[PDB]
């Protein structure tokens, strides 16, 4: 009745692993940095971040507010609010090495 | 690497060959071919020369073959069934009527089991299946005594009906099903007897089975059909091809699904389920393929090689059980009708033209650049035509939109909302002067109040009905009619038409005169008898409008 | 029609794009505005319009005298219009200025 | 071409047969067949087998007259034929019909031995049946019969010749006239005599029961459809003096008419929309078949022998779609394109179904309107006459419709497709009661309209 | 319009009411220049609390993972009009997400122009092209002789809108895109960025050669960080500014508090003798008054032997104990961290004192016994 899948279910393994990590209270942020060093280490050295920053805008519907309202939400407002703050903190720290096109899709939201 | 070839082509008529009648079988390397003429040919598949040509009389309707005995059974139309020894003691050969056996003459279909022969013969109203022996010793080639006979009472009458036998596991040119299925379709009896069951496809589209064991009768003992023949499932359209398929494939293969096909293209595959009630249930699936279907076959692995008039297309069933829809590719061969499937895939067909054809299915500098050039040229040929179809689509859309509005106007008009809002048509009397005489005119004002723009396809008809009470003497002019195209009326917008009603003849106007307007929609204009006529107003002109002070 | 008293939706006639016999023949077998003007003495026009009906001396009274014979002159008398856009018998438009 | 040293081409069984006379020195020139097939590997035609035939008597002027696949009457198998003229300079010409077999082996079937030289419309037909003319004297020799026969009727040209269901052999020379070749002499639903003056070549395509669907093409470089003599879907052809149309199918539905012209040039035009898809020039020849083994038609286009004194140089083979063949990585791009190629084709094949679906829905909705509004025939039938400058339409009632109870009228309504302008149409209504043989008993009530005609004949025509 | 008599025509042109009582609509519904068959039966009154809605199997593949959405919308939506808005909006969503299945490019511009333009560049340049032709990846050379790659992800219109450029090197890359610009143009911009960052590259390459760079392994060109080892069980991590590479970085030391303290003191004392006319190494060696080990161990350099969730050794006494039953991961964990982790997954099931489920890094079966 109340099984829900995690909203990063359908993602590329490494970003799934990043976002699984940042879930983890305020040590989310460092975990994240740790996560990226331990993915530089492994076979797929590059992080095509704009794969993820596309993914972070991509919408789906949710039904909240009154018992009858369809809305469209992007990812960014859908995954856990602690992952939101820990994400942006990690982006600050990684700002230089992001494509601007994708990055400004985030900030619009 | 030539995935097709040609062996021969034939005397085709205009269009091409008529479907159902022509037949092809492959034995080993010899191939047996009838073009729905009186002529049956046999070709060496190594070298595409004819071994043998056989002139019968009158339009061969069907062949079958027994490999062991090296014999071919062949149904002439108004003559009976002639057997040919392939040994057979110009490369044209007439058959002598000695080769005739059961000159029944009225026989339309027939099939073969082991040691048993089945015909199916037209009569009066009732069609009768029979069942004869066929002598198991290598004798004089005989029928024997008919074992039995029935009347397919169910059927009362271009399309020949068709016959397929189906034996169950344990026990030959037919098909074997699996014990689950066999028991599922036919019942315990045929399971317990290990009884072959013979499926007839009927032009009705009814697909009837009969148990063979259960058909042995005499003069003393006639078969009751209500007992003895039963009826699986009624496709509403005639039958073309019956088979069965090895879904779940994990020479004698024991199939788990039963296949029909139609002319217009309902298929019906059937399966065993044993699901959701701890009980065996049948899995029906009435798909809808394209077009006229013109033959069919089966290849290894739930792959049915069929033909429409445009294209030779395949369906896969192989995996609830089998499948939701059968979405179904070409293989970019034309309408061949009359197909066969030898299993190794190498299929042989007769093309609609007259063509006997074998379908065998499964870097460089600057030559690759020329390949690149080729591919570009291809897409550009193609693109041109995708474009055309886009614009056709736009036409269809624009048509739909106009129609959409038409329905909406009509619906609005035909509802009584208590004020005739959408379109109005008022008329009003006016004296004028012509030449000398005071003429009485009617203005017809058409007004669009609503949003709906009355586009093309619309026309106003006015009719001016005189006096009532049809008389002793039918008048000169009973009524007059006036019909005008309304073009692009639009909302708020307005037309006016003036008519006389007035004394042109005789100084004689008879008063209580109705002028009634209507609209009519023509569906054609924007691209059985076909339009609509919708009433607007009907105003009566009486003396009190026609006075002048 | 635009100037008219009622300001009523009358459909624009648009006189026939060809003759019926011309359309017959085309079927069976298969830009600036032109202008004219005049000038004339104010003294001549004054002396001739004196018996002087009313209103603004010239252009309006000139137009009233040109169309004194048209039925729709009293409407132009009211609005006192020195330039108008009529149609025609053959459906073409014509704009006449004074 | 036609000489002692020259060839002619033909296409049989997805291959190309080249019949060449060769002066062999003891003896006369010999007919040599090459039977050639497209390799697909080496992107050429390669010689797969040969045939030969020794001619006897030492007289010159041996000459190929035509070639094609015919269908022998004995078997029902298509065999290439060839017509040889043998000329002894004698005011005598032999005219052999030879049929060459599966086996690259020859068989005489006519000697036929005329005095006067044969020219204009030589036309070979199924039961190997030669048919010719001089001075408007049409003659035919069956290989059954073996004797010269004359055509009973008198015609100008012989525009189509060929076999139909129920009839056996036929000729359309004048568009009325429609012979048998058994009892020489239906002309009812052939094209109008209007088109009779402009039609120079016909190509029939269907016959049903009597109803023919048929192409023409004219001196005006036009190309037209007909379904029960109903001219739909006209074209215009780029080049001048069109000779012939053959047909291509080239896939699911991609049907073309490939037109060959006297000017050594050719069109293909796409049925579904009578439109030039493509044009080529100088076209020594054209041939229509599966040279590849795809199972669907290509067209061979041959370019001129000005290049080499060698035949199947300067070729071009196409579908006019996916197949095109002809006479630094880049390779990572190739599978991308081939994926595209197939995808374009995919989208084609879907749109066609999509569009049919729209047509189906449109029909649904027509019928929906008519059932929205709402069995017994209230009305027999429609009839009409022209009086002088009066159209009279009339319709005959049935007993069901009672003019005692029902004021009726009748209108006429003009097709706005024709009537681009707002003409009002006026129609006068008359009711006619005639007693039938009074000396129950039949009364005949009919209802009828009249209007002026000359207004409606603005466009030569109306409905 | 307001009312769904004109507003419904305007907003669903191809929904033709069959019945007079507008109960059955039938025909097409539009989305992204694509029309879909849709047949929408109402009850005898206009109540979507009970309605039928059938579709083409085309549309149903495309409403997969939306079924409950639409059924709730039928029940929750007041009018048909708004229902159609919601349904189109949801189709809008569905297609743009599944963007892999849906792209009919206009060939006459596309596939020809792209060929012309790759000819304009030269054929040694392109290194990968995707069979959907969406992705390409190109190569460029330094005066040094280093390859640097550029991915482009391209839309239905290449020459109209920008191509999405995805790039390694650590400063944000700028491509001035016009309709007039082309592959050669953006390629020349990319070469300009290469030749500009030449100094930073030489710094990185020089380091990786003449020192035991330890933590980033097979370094990308984006990485500014180099955890260098020196002596034994002490390291220095060094984060560098590309714009001023030779200049001083933010730096600090890992290892033994008694070993590191002297180096920190010595660094604070010589740090005024940083000089951006030398190299980074030629400044570090004479500032810290030391030479480095050039791979004191190249085989067993270091394997990170930390939790791989919390990345600590010594979480409250506990050690990296629990590992992966895998040759390719081998990654140690903690008892606490791995329990908290696996409890949370949907893939996990718990027996009596056992938890089965996926290793975080490699997604292979890993077992935890409390
Ligand atoms: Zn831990
Ligand atoms: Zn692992």
């Amino acid at each position: 009745e109340g099984v829900e899948p995690a909203p990063w279910a359908q993602l590329e393994a490494p970003a799934r692993l990043l976002l699984q990590a940042l879930q983890a209270g305020p040590e989310g942020a460092r975990r994240g940095l740790g996560v990226l060093r331990a993915l530089g280490s492994r076979g797929w050295e590059p992080f095509d971040w704009g794969r993820l920053l596309e993914a972070l805008c991509r919408e789906e519907p949710v039904v909240q507010g009154p018992d009858g309202r369809l809305e469209l939400k992007p990812l960014l407002l859908r995954l856990p609010r602690i992952c939101q703050r820990n994400l942006m903190s990690l982006l600050m720290a990684v700002r230089p090495s992001l494509p601007e096109s994708g990055l400004l899709s985030v900030l619009q939201i | 690497a030539p995935r097709v070839r040609y062996l021969a082509g034939f005397c085709c008529p205009l269009g091409g060959l008529a479907a159902g009648k022509p037949r092809v079988l492959c034995h080993e390397a010899e191939v047996f071919l009838s073009t729905g003429s009186e002529l049956v040919y046999v070709y060496d598949q190594e070298g595409g020369l004819l071994t043998a040509a056989f002139r019968f009389p009158d339009q061969v309707w069907h062949l079958e073959l027994l490999a062991p005995r090296r014999l071919l059974y062949a149904l002439c139309a108004r003559r009976g069934l002639y057997c040919l020894s392939l040994d057979h003691p110009s490369p044209v050969i007439p058959v002598d009527p000695d080769a005739c056996i059961l000159p029944d003459a009225a026989l339309c279909a027939f099939t073969l089991l082991d040691s048993v022969l089945v015909t199916l013969v037209q009569g009066p109203a009732r069609w009768k299946m029979q069942l004869f022996e066929q002598p198991c010793p290598g004798e004089d080639p005989r029928p024997g005594g008919q074992i039995g006979e029935v009347e397919l009472s169910s059927y009362t009458p271009h399309f020949l009906p068709v016959l397929c036998s189906v034996s169950p596991s344990g026990s030959s040119g037919g098909f074997t099903l699996e014990d689950a299925l066999f028991g599922l379709l036919f019942g315990a009896d045929a399971t317990l007897l290990q009884s072959p069951v013979v499926l007839c496809g009927l032009p009705d589209g009814q697909l009837c089975c009969v148990i063979l064991k259960a058909l042995v009768t005499s003069r003393s003992a006639p078969g009751d059909p209500n007992a003895l023949v039963k009826i699986l499932h009624h496709l509403e359209e005639p039958v073309i091809f019956i088979g069965a398929l090895k879904t779940e494939p994990q020479e004698d293969v024991h199939c788990d699904c039963l296949v029909a096909f139609g002319h217009h293209g309902r298929m019906l595959a059937i399966k065993a389920s044993w699901d959701e009630s701890g009980k065996l249930v049948p899995e029906l699936r009435e798909y809808c393929l394209p077009g006229p279907v013109l033959c069919a076959a089966c290849g290894g692995g739930g792959r049915v090689y069929h033909s429409t008039p445009s294209d030779l297309c395949v369906v896969d069933l192989s995996r609830q059980p089998e499948e939701g829809p059968g979405g179904l590719p070409p293989m970019l061969c034309p309408a061949s009708l009359n197909i066969c499937s030898v299993v190794s895939t190498k299929l042989l067909a007769l093309s609609a033209k007259g063509r006997l054809m074998t379908c065998s299915l499964d870097m460089t500098t600057e030559s690759a650049g020329q390949k690149i050039k080729e591919l570009l040229s291809g897409i550009g040929n193609i693109s041109e035509r995708v474009s055309f179809l886009k614009k056709a689509v736009d036409q269809r859309n624009k048509a739909l939109t106009s129609l959409n509005e038409a329905m909406n106007v009509s619906c609005a008009l035909l509802s009584s909302g208590t004020g005739p809002r959408p379109i109005s048509c008022t008329t009003s009397t006016t004296w004028s002067r012509l030449q000398t005489q005071d003429v009485l005119m009617a203005t017809c004002v058409l007004e669009n109040s609503s949003s709906f723009s009355l586009d093309q396809g619309w026309t106003l008809c006015i009719q001016v009905l005189t006096s009532s009470c049809a008389l002793d003497l039918d008048s000169a002019c009973s009524a007059i009619t006036y019909t005008i195209p309304v073009d692009q009326l639009g909302p708020g917008a307005r037309r006016e038409v003036t008519l006389p009603l007035g004394p042109g003849e005789n100084g004689g106007l008879d008063l209580p005169v109705t002028v009634s307007c209507t609209l009519f929609y023509s569906l054609r204009e924007v691209v059985e008898q076909e339009g609509v006529c919708l009433p607007l107003s009907r105003h009566t002109v009486d003396m009190l409008q026609c006075l002048r002070f | 029609p635009g100037l008219a008293p009622p300001h009523t939706r009358a459909p624009s006639p648009l006189g026939p794009t060809r003759d019926p016999v011309a359309t017959f023949l085309e079927t069976c077998r298969e830009l600036p505005p032109s202008v004219a003007s005049i000038k004339v003495s104010a003294e001549l026009l004054r002396a001739a319009l004196k018996d002087g009906h009313s209103g603004v001396p010239l252009c309006c009274a000139t137009l009233q005298w040109l169309l004194a014979e048209n039925a729709a002159v009293d409407v132009v008398r009211a609005r006192a219009l020195s330039s108008i856009q009529g149609v025609a018998p053959d459906g073409a438009n014509v704009h006449l200025i004074v | 071409m036609s000489s002692n040293e020259q060839e002619r081409l033909l296409c049989y069984n997805g291959e190309v047969l080249v019949f060449q006379l060769s002066k062999g020195n003891t003896k006369t020139p010999i007919l040599h067949v090459r039977r050639m097939v497209f390799d697909r590997g080496t992107k050429v035609f390669v010689q797969k087998s040969t045939g030969f035939f020794t001619i006897k008597e030492e007289n010159s002027h041996l000459k190929i007259m035509c070639c094609n696949c015919v269908s022998d009457f004995r078997t029902g198998i298509n065999l290439p034929y060839i017509v040889i003229e043998k000329n002894k300079k004698n005011n005598v010409f032999e005219y052999f019909l030879l049929i060459l077999h599966s086996t690259n082996k020859f068989e005489m079937r006519l000697s036929f031995k005329l005095g006067y030289e044969m020219k204009d419309g030589l036309r070979v037909l199924n039961g190997p049946l030669i048919l010719w003319r001089h001075v408007k004297a049409f003659f035919f020799i069956s290989s059954q019969t073996g004797k010269v026969v004359s055509v009973s009727g008198n015609f100008s040209s012989i525009q189509w010749a060929g076999e139909i269901e129920n009839l056996g052999m036929v000729l359309l020379g004048l568009k009325e006239c429609c012979l048998s070749e058994e009892e020489c002499t239906s002309d009812i639903y052939i094209i109008p005599p209007a088109y009779s003056s402009v039609v120079t070549y016909v190509h029939i395509c269907a016959t049903e029961i009597l109803r023919i669907s048929l192409i023409a093409l004219t001196r005006k470089n036009q190309l037209i459809s007909f379904q029960n003599g109903t001219p739909k879907n006209v074209c215009q052809l780029p080049f001048g003096d069109p000779c012939a149309v053959q047909l291509m199918d080239s896939g699911g539905g991609n049907l073309f008419f490939v037109v060959s012209f006297i000017s050594n040039n050719a069109c293909a035009v796409w049925k579904e929309s009578f439109q030039v898809a493509a044009k080529w020039e100088k076209l020594s020849l054209v041939l229509i078949d599966d040279f590849i083994g795809s199972g669907t038609e290509q067209v061979l286009l041959l370019f001129k022998d000005s290049l080499n004194s060698d035949c199947l140089t300067s070729f071009k083979i196409t579908d006019l779609g996916k197949i095109n063949y002809s006479s630094e990585n880049r390779y990572l791009v190739v599978p991308p394109l081939e994926t595209g190629l197939k995808v374009c084709f995919s989208s084609f094949r879907e749109l066609r179904q999509h569009l049919l679906l729209k047509e189906k829905i449109i029909s649904k909705s027509y019928k929906a309107l008519i059932n929205l509004v709402q069995s017994e025939q209230l009305v027999e039938k429609i009839w009409y006459r022209v009086i002088d400058d009066s159209l009279v339409v009339g319709v005959k009632t049935t007993s069901s419709l009672k003019l005692s109870l029902n004021d009726v009228t009748l209108s006429l309504l003009m097709d706005q497709a024709h009537d681009s302008r707002f003409r009002l149409l006026k129609c006068q209504n008359r009711v006619i009661k005639l007693s039938t043989n009074p000396f129950k008993k039949e009364c005949v009530q009919i209802i009828t309209a009249v209007t002026s005609l000359s207004p409606l004949l603005t466009f030569s025509k109306f409905c | 319009m307001a009312v769904t008599e004109a507003s419904l025509l305007r907003q669903c042109p191809l929904l033709l009411p069959q019945n007079r009582s507008k109960t059955v609509y039938e025909g097409f519904i539009s989305a992204q220049g694509r029309d879909f068959h849709l047949r929408i039966v109402l009850p005898e009154d206009l109540q979507l609390k009970n309605a039928r809605l059938l579709c083409s199997w085309q549309l149903r593949t495309i409403l997969s993972g939306y079924h409950r959405i639409v059924q709730q919308r039928m029940q929750h939506s007041p009018d048909l009009m708004s229902f159609m808005m919601e349904l189109k909006m949801l189709l809008e969503v569905a297609l743009k997400n599944r963007q892999e299945l849906y792209a009919l490019p206009p060939p006459p511009q596309f596939y020809s122009s792209l060929i012309e333009e790759i000819g304009t560049l030269g054929w040694d340049k392109l290194v990968y092209a995707d069979t959907c032709f969406s992705t390409i990846k190109l190569k460029a050379e330094d005066a040094s002789g280093r390859e640097h790659l550029i991915t482009l992800k391209l839309k239905a219109k290449y020459p109209a809108e920008s191509p999405d450029y995805f790039v390694d090197f650590p400063v944000p890359f700028c491509a001035s895109w016009t309709p007039q610009s082309s592959l050669i143009s953006i390629y020349s911009q990319f070469l300009a960025a290469i030749e500009s960052l030449k100094a930073f590259w030489d710094v990185m390459d020089e380091i990786d050669e003449k020192t035991w760079v330890l933590e980033p392994e097979k370094p990308p060109r984006s990485a500014t960080a180099r955890r260098i080892a020196l002596g034994n069980n002490v390291s220095i991590n060094i984060e560098v500014d590309p714009r001023h590479p030779t200049m001083l970085p933010e730096c600090f030391f890992l290892g033994a508090d008694h070993v590191v303290k002297p180096l920190g003191i010595k660094l604070s004392r010589n740090i005024h003798l940083w000089d951006p006319e030398n190299s980074v190494l030629q400044n570090l060696k004479d500032v810290l008054e030391i030479d480095f080990p050039a791979r004191a161990i190249l085989e067993k350099s270091d394997f990170t032997m930390d939790c791989g969730i919390c990345y600590a050794y010594q979480l409250d006494g506990t050690i990296p104990d629990q590992v992966c039953d895998n040759s390719q991961c081998g990654q140690p964990f903690h008892q606490i961290c791995l329990y908290e982790w696996l409890r949370g997954l949907l893939t996990s099931r718990q027996s009596f004192n056992i938890i089965f489920g996926e290793c975080p890094y490699c997604s292979k079966p890993i077992t935890l016994k409390m």
